[PDB]
DNA sequence: AGGGCTGATCGTGCAAAAGTCGTGCCAGCCGTCT
DNA sequence: AGACGGCTGGCACGACTTTTGCAATCGCAGCCCT
């Protein structure tokens, strides 16, 4: 259970809490808040990009 | 069907006005869905169905 | 000239037609903003 | 030391059948083991963006959908085209007939004249192929976009209209005194039916993305190498050495137990996963024992491959090797093949052989390449030549090896020159 | 005080009926030549 | 213009494959029935 809390939390945020990487590659995931903040969000582009 | 209403139905927007933002509840979480996943595979090889 | 998938169709009638006539109906990433913010624990939705 | 039934000595072996040792042949289920094994492993406790550019055009049917769209069409009449282009195939004929599409619009006004007159507009659509119905009228149609300076096409349309059952039997003598075609007037017709443009939707899905499995390799660098069989595609897991340990230091008597029932069905599937990687290479070794020699003698050289006798050399359960085939691919550098394509069929062949019925097919095919192609080779020429070859097979081998070349019949296959 | 008896752990096969293929062979038919 | 021929394909019979449907009895001994 604690890892599944764990996993969806990550799932949630990963930059938040733990760090999830792709095979061969150390970057992290982009999760569901990811595509909504930074510079490459939804809201990004959204402002007629 | 009549074949002639069905179509001119799928072009259809209402007004759209004061969107709103609350919390989520299981009971209508389950509404806006209609199945449910208990599997994690994505696609077949064998026949790509 | 956007995302507005029943609406390029219908403004290059217009423009054949010569009718230059516009609605503009609804952006489709709009709709993508909502499907994504439903993802999560948060409902949202469009009043009348 | 020719006694018979003498004193029977004590057996020290069992053939100990377990559902477990079945299960773990999996019958070599490849990726379906990988997945069984996963879902194992999940049930056994203490077990282990892109560019997406999304752009990409709908066989021209969204296509030919905005160009009748573009083309000015009645709500009616725009909805019955939409109904007629929905009622496309890839090939670009109707599927379904026009009685159905009248059916389909369920509508009393709605009549066999209107329904024609929309499929008329549309099938003057905008690409090539859009008749939705033979190919004949997609000849008469693409014959109408063609100029009328090219010779023979009043003859042509006039075999296209009611004479197509003779030009499909290639019966040259009925059709030429039926529409006292002249010599080699045929050959100028086929020759212009040959730039018929035939399935012209296949030509617009131009798109096909390749679909292929690593599972064997059969490279043999320097002959003989020990190609893995997607040995990186092994799943090759492993228990939880920690929570093995944390099972070993538990303080329950009970919760000891349940860990070592888990340790002990982890080394069964280890033992599971090491036979089917013994299983695999004593399977390449066995294939590599006579595989260059068939890769080098060619297909049509192909000696006939019989399971009990690969088992017998590798010296494993005859059983163990036909379950092991099932299910199993081996690619290779001529190409990829399934582990059944890999064994080959037996049949007889002269001169003390065996010759495989690929071969006997290859062979078939070779020779069928070196025909005339006004006349197709007859089952007797094909008969006569498998006798100069010498590999004692008759009429009814070569017409068997044919099906699986799938030989034209002799008369089809015949054409003008 | 004496009998019943209960579940731990007990590891690469095969065969037998079924199926399926190799091979041959006959029956008709159409293209044909007489 | 009816028969020659070759094809084709169904029909049959041996010869090779092959798949699934198959696991007790322990030797401990304490507990329960008699």
């Amino acid at each position: 259970k604690r890892m599944l809390q764990e996993a969806v939390d990550a799932l949630l945020d990963n930059g938040r809490r733990g760090r999830a990487i792709t095979g061969s590659n150390k970057r992290p995931l982009k999760s569901l808040a990811d595509m909504i903040k930074g510079k490459q969000g939804r809201f990004r582009q959204n402002l007629l990009g | 069907k009549d074949l002639l209403k069905f179509l001119k139905a799928q072009t259809k927007t209402e007004e759209f006005d004061a969107i709103k933002i609350a919390l989520a509840s299981p009971d209508m979480i389950r509404s806006w869905s209609f199945g449910e996943v208990k599997k994690p595979e994505t696609i077949n090889y064998r026949t790509f169905k | 000239k956007s995302d507005d998938v029943n609406g390029r169709t219908k403004m290059y009638k217009n423009i054949v037609d010569g009718n230059h006539q516009m609605e503009p109906g609804m952006p489709e990433s709009f709709n993508v903003l909502l499907k994504e913010i439903r993802s999560l624990g948060i409902n949202i939705e469009l009043e009348d | 030391m020719k006694q018979g039934l003498q004193l029977r000595l004590s057996q020290q072996l069992a053939m100990t059948p377990q559902l477990q040792q079945a299960i773990r042949l999996l019958q070599l289920s490849t990726l379906e083991l990988q997945q069984e094994l996963q879902q194992a492993l999940e049930s056994n406790p203490l077990l282990e963006l892109p560019v997406y550019q999304g752009e990409t055009t709908q066989t021209l049917q969204d296509y030919l959908m905005w160009q009748v769209e573009l083309t000015p069409f009645t709500d009616t009449d725009r909805a019955i085209a939409t109904s007629i282009v929905d009622a496309v195939d890839d090939t670009g004929y109707l599927t379904i007939q026009i009685e159905d599409i009248v059916d389909s619009i369920g509508d009393d006004e709605i009549g066999l004249e209107e329904v024609e007159a929309v499929l008329k507009r549309i099938q003057r659509f905008d690409p090539v192929g859009v008749a939705a119905k033979d190919l004949r009228d997609c000849l008469l149609i693409q014959l109408s976009q063609f100029a009328k300076e090219t010779p023979w096409l009043e003859e042509a349309r006039l075999i296209i209209s009611d004479h197509l059952d003779l030009l499909a039997n290639h019966d040259f003598r009925t059709l030429m005194r039926v529409t006292r075609l002249k010599e080699e007037v045929l050959k100028e017709a086929v020759n212009l039916i040959q730039s018929l443009d035939p399935r012209p939707g296949q030509s617009i899905q131009t798109s096909e993305p390749e679909y292929v499995i690593p599972d064997v390799l059969v490279r043999k660098v320097s002959g003989r190498w020990t190609v893995e069989l997607n040995a990186d595609s092994i799943p090759r897991l492993k228990i939880n050495q920690q929570y093995a340990a944390m099972g070993n230091s538990a303080r329950n008597d009970a919760d000891g137990q349940f860990i070592r029932s888990n340790l002990q069905e982890a080394r069964w599937l280890i033992k599971s996963l090491e036979s089917r990687n013994d299983t695999l290479l004593r399977v390449s070794r066995c294939i590599v024992e006579q595989q260059q020699a068939f890769f080098e003698q060619g297909e049509e050289y192909m000696k006939p491959m019989v399971l009990a006798d690969i088992a017998q050399a590798v010296e494993m359960h005859e059983s163990t090797i036909s379950r092991v085939t099932t299910q199993k691919y081996l690619h290779s550098p001529r190409g990829i093949f399934e582990l059944k394509y890999f064994f080959s069929s037996h049949v007889n062949t002269e001169g003390g052989g065996e010759a495989s019925s690929t071969a006997i097919r290859a062979l078939v095919k070779k020779l069928i390449a070196a025909e005339n192609p006004a006349k197709p080779l007859s089952d007797s020429k094909l008969t006569s030549m498998l006798s100069e070859q010498g590999i004692m097979v008759a009429r009814r081998t070569v017409a068997k090896y044919r099906e699986s070349l799938s030989i034209p019949p002799s008369n089809q296959r015949k054409q003008l020159v």
